[PDB]
RNA sequence: CCCGGCGAGGGGAGUGAAAAAGAACCUGAAACCGUGUACGUACAAGCAGUGGGAGCACGCUUAGGCGUGUGACUGCGUACC
RNA sequence: GUAACGGGGCUAAACCAUGCACCGAAGCUGCGGCAGCGACGCUUAUGCGUUGUUGGGUAGGGGAGCGUUCUGUAAGCCUGCGAAGGUGUGCUGUGAGGCAUGCUGGAGGUAUCAGAAGUGCGAAUGCUGACAUAAGUAACGAUAAAGCGGGUGAAAAGCCC
């Protein structure tokens, strides 16, 4: 807090409480008694602890039903329209499309769709499983996952 | 000197229950204008029981 | 009818232009101008005027009738009082309250 | 049910006569604040005087036992320093009679004003006649 | 298995002490320093 | 015409159609008690003072209602002492309504 | 996470301050004088709960003890004979027969007075 | 437009969804201060409550010893940290 | 100031013995209810027709909860057919509290399960602001001194002449 160290008043004599700090966080306009810093709220996962939970989320993804499989899933041009129209005729709104390969065309055609995340096999991350009603994930996405999780 | 306690808002009121103004009992009515008046004290026209004595 | 008059931020106390306000509750009007013309007092002067307001508000914006006018509630608020210093020996400076008033004055014929 | 409290608009207080020639006063006192207090009453409420009206006769003949006649010493306070005055039983039974047994009863009786209120029912006289002949009291032996 | 149906493990989460939050807690007042010590001061304590 | 009888601990002094609050019991609202220990009878004139109980009294009663009585609340506060300790209480009830006494 | 006091704060001022209601003077308005006056309300109240039970059977036994000497007897006899003759009516019960049924209160001590012959 | 000192301030009118948003202006708590109504209080002694409890007022109930407010009288009772 | 039974008063209402009755506590019992710690038959993620016992408490240790703001769940749910906040009322929970609802208010609030804390104030001669009290009290600042007439003005002891 930017002041002075003076004292405000003396120690003694006058019948006001004794006082050291125009800063002292007692005071109005003082210094809050434990300030924060910057502080990194990160914390440690286990590398079997995260594959051991992915592992467990698609188990069951596929207990519940959510998780669907196709041969490939193809945007012929970056429209949402007809990405629209695909997931309105897979019986799909919210949904995380899960791809072997980047497909500029699908990425794109998603982006303006709130409930639909397009994403790498790579790109998995244990939220967007849980978070998402439906996952659809590539057969050759699900060799890489298998792969990557074993 | 100076209390030692607050003095109530009870004790405070049982104080002014002699501040109380009185109201003039009555006012006085000359016997020529008509005028009301504080007894004895003139009109504010100027008449004393009926009597101009004044200029105004 | 009823009819309202007020004077707010009144350069008074309330417990001055209480005292005075106290003699013409529920009066007749003709009666408490009278009290108030004999009333020695600055608050009466500032009642007064309220009071003299009310019977005109009534007239020209209610109905009629000074006769049938009668003081049926009277009130004093206290105001906004204004803060001031006075300095007092060894440079002790006293805070005093110069205190307002709202006086207020209902005046209905029924 | 709630437990029965009795009503003073509806409390009936009955009048009686005492005689308190040769009586001993203590054991005299004790009856009357009984019946003033109401507790010989089975609608005894104790913040409600349930109590009969007494009239005592004769309280210039009440008795005392020992040497208390001489040696019973009442002490009464002024309200002024040195103010601490002294009257003897015998003394006090020749200046004011009704007294001795007045303040018996009001030691006895309930402090506060239904007590105070209590000691009103007592009508206590120095000789054998009374003016409440119009209460129509009943004998009562103590 | 949504966002709002995953719960930690029983005992995995414990409260957290709070000192000096009333009488109810059973760390008002003091806060568990007892009473008048070096030990009851702010940074009260004798080395190791 | 009244009758003493106990019920939950306590003596209640009833009449026919004298709702009285007592006790919980385990009855259900469409059922009747048959309070038989009954300590007194009182015609007006005739007055059955059971020596234990009345031997044929018996009081036939309707179970009203059941619900929790007015809240208390409890306050112990200990001064001085960083100790003060607050509880609530509601006790249950049974209403009956008295639909005869017989000796 | 700042977190304000202010609405948290005016209700638990505001449950004293309503459980104060009636109280004299700082007593009904003043949150610091209120909380004390209702904890030891509290602790008068739950002081009072055991008290009443006292007082209630006192009461009973001074209506119970005139009744009974009215009809003849003190009431320690009474309540020795009514033992002895097993009669098991509470206080509660003799001092309201005393005032309402003054007959059957007599009945109880003619019983009390022969159980004790 | 009216009272008022060509005042302060106010009452109407009009604006506006709202002026119970009028510039001393969103919401408008509390202390504190008042007006009004109900009940109590001028023979009464103390942490001012608590338990009991009349009477009065106001609602309820189709009578029903229950509800609200007040609280004479009375038992107990020397605040908090 | 009685003031060396607490008082009244007591010749027992004192004392000694001999007894029988009563009063007397939050002790014991009785009725109803909550919780903890054990131990038990059916049977089982046990909870009970059950059973036993415990349950005053500072420092202090242990256990379980309330609510507050923020994040996710939530581009959802409630909300101008009236949100938050404020103020009453009613109901409810062992408690912190919660639910509903009138009035005001006039636009935001947020279940659930999780997550993070500037998370709960009556005190610190605490800090700031606001408002009391004393009190309509003290005082209105040199004891060089004012008085009248006229004027102006809503009003003149104080201004003008
Ligand atoms: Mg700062
Ligand atoms: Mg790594
Ligand atoms: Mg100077
Ligand atoms: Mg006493
Ligand atoms: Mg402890
Ligand atoms: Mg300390
Ligand atoms: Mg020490
Ligand atoms: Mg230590
Ligand atoms: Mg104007
Ligand atoms: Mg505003
Ligand atoms: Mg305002
Ligand atoms: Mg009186
Ligand atoms: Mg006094
Ligand atoms: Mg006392
Ligand atoms: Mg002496
Ligand atoms: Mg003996
Ligand atoms: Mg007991
Ligand atoms: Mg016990
Ligand atoms: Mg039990
Ligand atoms: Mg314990
Ligand atoms: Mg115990
Ligand atoms: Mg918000
Ligand atoms: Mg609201
Ligand atoms: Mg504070
Ligand atoms: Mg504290
Ligand atoms: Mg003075
Ligand atoms: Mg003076
Ligand atoms: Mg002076
Ligand atoms: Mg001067
Ligand atoms: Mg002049």
């Amino acid at each position: 807090v930017t002041g002075s160290g003076k004292k405000p008043w003396r120690q003694k004599g006058t019948g006001r409480a004794r006082s050291g700090s125009i800063k002292s966080p007692i005071w109005r306009s003082g210094g809050v008694t434990f300030a924060a810093r910057p502080q990194d709220h990160s914390q440690k996962v286990n590398k079997k602890m995260y594959r051991g939970a992915l592992k467990s989320i698609l188990s069951e993804l596929v207990r519940q039903d959510r998780l669907i499989v196709v041969e490939k899933f193809s945007v012929e041009a970056p429209k949402t329209k007809l990405l629209a129209q695909k997931l309105k005729d897979m019986a799909l709104e919210d949904v995380l499309i899960i791809t072997g390969e980047l497909d500029e065309n699908l990425f794109l055609a998603a982006r303006n769709l709130h409930k639909v995340d397009v994403r790498d096999a790579t790109g998995i991350d244990p939220v967007s499983l849980i978070a998402f009603d439906k996952v659809v994930m590539t057969a050759d996405a699900v060799k890489q996952v298998e792969e990557m999780l074993a | 000197a100076v209390q030692q306690n607050k003095p109530t808002r009870s004790k405070r009121g049982m104080r002014r229950s002699h501040d109380a103004l009185t109201a003039v009992t009555s006012l006085s009515v000359d016997k020529t204008s008509g005028e009301k008046h504080l007894r004895h004290h003139i009109t504010a026209d100027g008449y004393y029981r009926g009597r101009k004595v004044i200029a105004k | 009818m009823e009819t309202i008059a007020k004077h707010r931020h009144a350069r008074s106390s309330a417990q001055k232009v209480r005292l005075v306000a106290d003699l013409i509750r529920g009066k007749k009007v003709s009666q408490a101008l009278d009290i108030l013309t004999y009333t020695n007092k600055k608050a009466a002067v500032l009642v007064k005027k309220v009071l003299e307001s009310a019977i005109a508000n009534a007239e020209h914006n209610d109905g009629a009738d000074i006769d049938d006018l009668k003081v049926t509630k009277i009130f004093v608020d206290e105001g906004p009082s204004m803060k001031r210093i006075m300095p007092r020996a060894k440079g002790r400076a006293d805070r005093i309250l110069k205190r307002t008033s709202h006086i207020t004055v209902v005046v209905s014929d029924r | 049910m709630k437990t029965f409290t009795a009503k003073p608009e509806t409390v009936k207080r009955d009048w009686y006569v005492v005689d308190a020639t040769g009586k001993t006063l203590g054991r005299l006192a004790t009856e009357l604040a009984r019946r003033l207090r109401g507790k010989h009453k089975a609608e005894y409420t104790p913040h409600v005087d349930t109590g009969d009206y007494i009239i005592v006769l004769n309280a210039d003949k009440v008795a005392v036992t020992g040497n208390k006649r001489t040696d019973k010493v009442y002490y009464h306070h002024t309200g002024h320093i040195g103010g601490i005055k002294q009257a003897t039983f015998e003394e006090m039974i020749a200046r004011r009679p009704e007294r001795v047994i007045e303040i018996a009863v009001k030691g006895m009786l309930p402090k506060g004003p239904l007590g105070r209120a209590m000691f009103r029912k007592l009508k206590v006289y120095a000789g054998n006649e009374h003016n409440h002949a119009a209460q129509q009291p009943q004998v009562l032996d103590i | 298995m949504r966002l709002n149906t995953l719960s930690p493990a029983e005992g995995s989460k414990k409260a957290g002490k709070r000192l000096g939050r009333g009488i109810g807690s059973g760390l008002g007042k003091t806060g568990g320093r007892g009473h008048k010590g070096q030990k009851s001061r702010s940074g009260g304590g004798v080395r190791r | 015409m009244y009758a003493v009888f106990q019920s939950g601990g306590k003596q209640h002094r009833v009449s026919e159609g004298q709702t009285v609050r007592l006790e919980k019991l385990d009855i259900a609202t469409g059922e009747t008690v048959e309070f038989a220990e009954v300590l007194m009878i009182a015609n007006g004139e005739e007055v059955k003072i059971g020596v234990p109980f009345v031997d044929g009294g018996v009081i036939k009663a309707e179970v009203v209602a059941h619900g929790r009585g007015e809240k208390v609340k409890i306050v112990k506060f200990r001064r001085r002492k960083h100790y003060r300790k607050q509880q609530g209480h509601r006790q249950w009830f049974t209403d009956v309504k008295i639909t005869g006494i017989s000796a | 996470a700042r977190v304000k006091r202010g609405v948290i704060a005016r209700a638990r001022h505001k449950k004293i301050l309503k459980q104060a209601k009636g109280y004299y003077g700082a007593r009904s308005r003043v949150y610091r004088v209120a909380f004390q006056a209702v904890i030891k309300a509290g602790q008068y109240a739950y002081r009072d709960r055991r008290q009443r039970k006292r007082q209630f059977r006192q009461l009973w036994i001074a209506r119970i003890n005139a009744a009974a000497r009215q009809n003849g007897i003190s009431y320690s006899k009474f309540i020795n004979g009514l033992k002895k003759a097993s009669v098991e009516i509470d206080r509660k019960i003799l001092a309201d027969i005393a005032v309402f049924d003054k007959v059957a209160f007599t009945a109880l001590v003619e019983k009390a007075k022969a159980a004790l012959a």
